[PDB]
């Protein structure tokens, strides 16, 4: 069978700010097939208030799903996106870097 | 000035663990409208753009009786597609199906499609006349051969030309201000050093609609596109989307590079420099 | 709006 590799990217709505809230995305495409776990982390914890995309799917027939919540950057706190798929041996852990 | 209007569908099947799981969107454009999910409480086609929410009831009821039919005949096709591969019930198999039309800036027809994957892989897709089929590999030969004694592409031409084409031309004017809008990007560049000798260069577009967007390096005035690292355009969550391109240089080199950022807001294409 | 005929493989 075919099998594609998630791309994701982790990354803020806006430009972070400490103590402004904003949205936290991880943004997972390119894969196949659908079946994936997307979580997004809090200081290496699953954050529970996670909303996502409707399933669909490129020209290509890759698929992608947006995973977001609400939050409020501070100095402090880790951000990151934990993800399964059939391609990766063991989940992959992207953080969030607000500095690119 | 182009537009589109798609539907895309999924279905997979799962192995012991009852029927296939079948999700439907629609989409104008870069912009979600409907979605419909077999595996939801509602058992409805959804809105999910505000301006489709005006829609009456006999849209709702009607749009969810097709999407359901879609959903029984994409089950029907998951068993059909195993025994055209003689394939077992161990594994989890995934059809999808794509179709819709383009139009140009002067809203009328440009194109139609519809295409079909099995397992990730082109399987049976409609021709740009409208009238005839490329089949990837031999089952879809069978496909083909039932489509064309059914008259399966005069159906589909008549919709992709007619009904597809009126109902984004009475989308894009219920939904004008999300639609027909041009969000140019928000651009500029950072600059990280990475060890005492190399940088990273990243180029950044933000804020912009449609998605549609090329963004390029350049080293005195010659693509490196080789050495670009180009990430996939994504949604920022606000209806807008953002991309970045980075291309990692020799520190003291950084004026030689330039980055080149094409989009339909822009009243020109832009170049952003270092110096 | 959909197409509202079904075709199968």
């Amino acid at each position: 069978m075919i099998q594609r590799t998630p791309k994701i990217q982790v990354y803020s709505r806006h430009p972070a700010e400490n103590g402004k809230s904003n949205f936290l995305n991880c943004y997972v495409s390119g894969f196949h097939p659908s079946d994936i776990e997307v979580d997004l982390l809090k200081n290496g914890e699953r954050i529970e208030k996670v909303e996502h995309s409707d399933l669909s799917f490129s020209k290509d027939w890759s698929f992608y799903l947006l995973y977001y919540t609400e939050f409020t950057p501070t100095e402090k706190d880790e951000y990151a996106c934990r993800v399964n798929h059939v391609t990766l041996s063991q989940p992959k852990i992207v953080k969030w870097d607000r500095d690119m | 000035g182009s537009h589109s209007m798609r539907y895309f569908f999924t279905s997979v099947s799962r192995p012991g663990r009852g029927e296939p799981r079948f999700i439907a969107v629609g989409y104008v454009d870069d912009t979600q409208f409907v979605r419909f999910d077999s595996d939801a409480a509602s058992q409805r086609m959804e809105p999910r753009a505000p301006w489709i929410e005006q829609e009456g009831p006999e849209y709702w009821d009607g749009e969810t009786r097709k999407v359901k039919a879609h959903s029984q005949t994409h089950r029907v096709d998951l068993g059909t597609l195993r025994g055209y591969y003689n394939q077992s019930e161990a594994g989890s198999h995934t059809v999808q199906r794509m179709y819709g039309c383009d139009v140009g800036s002067d809203w009328r027809f440009l194109r139609g499609y519809h295409q079909y994957a099995y397992d990730g892989k082109d399987y049976i897709a409609l021709k740009e006349d409208l009238r005839s089929w490329t089949a990837a590999d031999m089952a879809a030969q069978t496909t083909k051969h039932k489509w064309e004694a059914a008259h399966v592409a005069e159906q589909l031409r008549a919709y992709l030309e007619g009904t597809c084409v009126e109902w984004l031309r009475r989308y894009l004017e219920n939904g004008k201000e999300t639609l027909q809008r041009t969000d140019a990007p928000k651009t500029h560049m950072t600059h990280h050093a990475v060890s005492d000798h190399e940088a990273t260069l990243r180029c950044w577009a933000l804020s912009f609609y449609p998605a549609e967007i090329t963004l390029t390096w350049q080293r005195d005035g010659e693509d490196q596109t080789q050495d670009t690292e180009l990430v996939e355009t994504r949604p920022a969550g606000d209806g807008t989307f953002q991309k970045w391109a980075a291309v990692v240089v020799p520190s003291g080199q950084e004026q030689r590079y330039t980055c080149h950022v094409q989009h339909e807001g822009l009243p020109k294409p832009l170049t952003l420099r270092w110096e | 709006l959909l197409y509202g005929f079904v075709n199968y493989i």
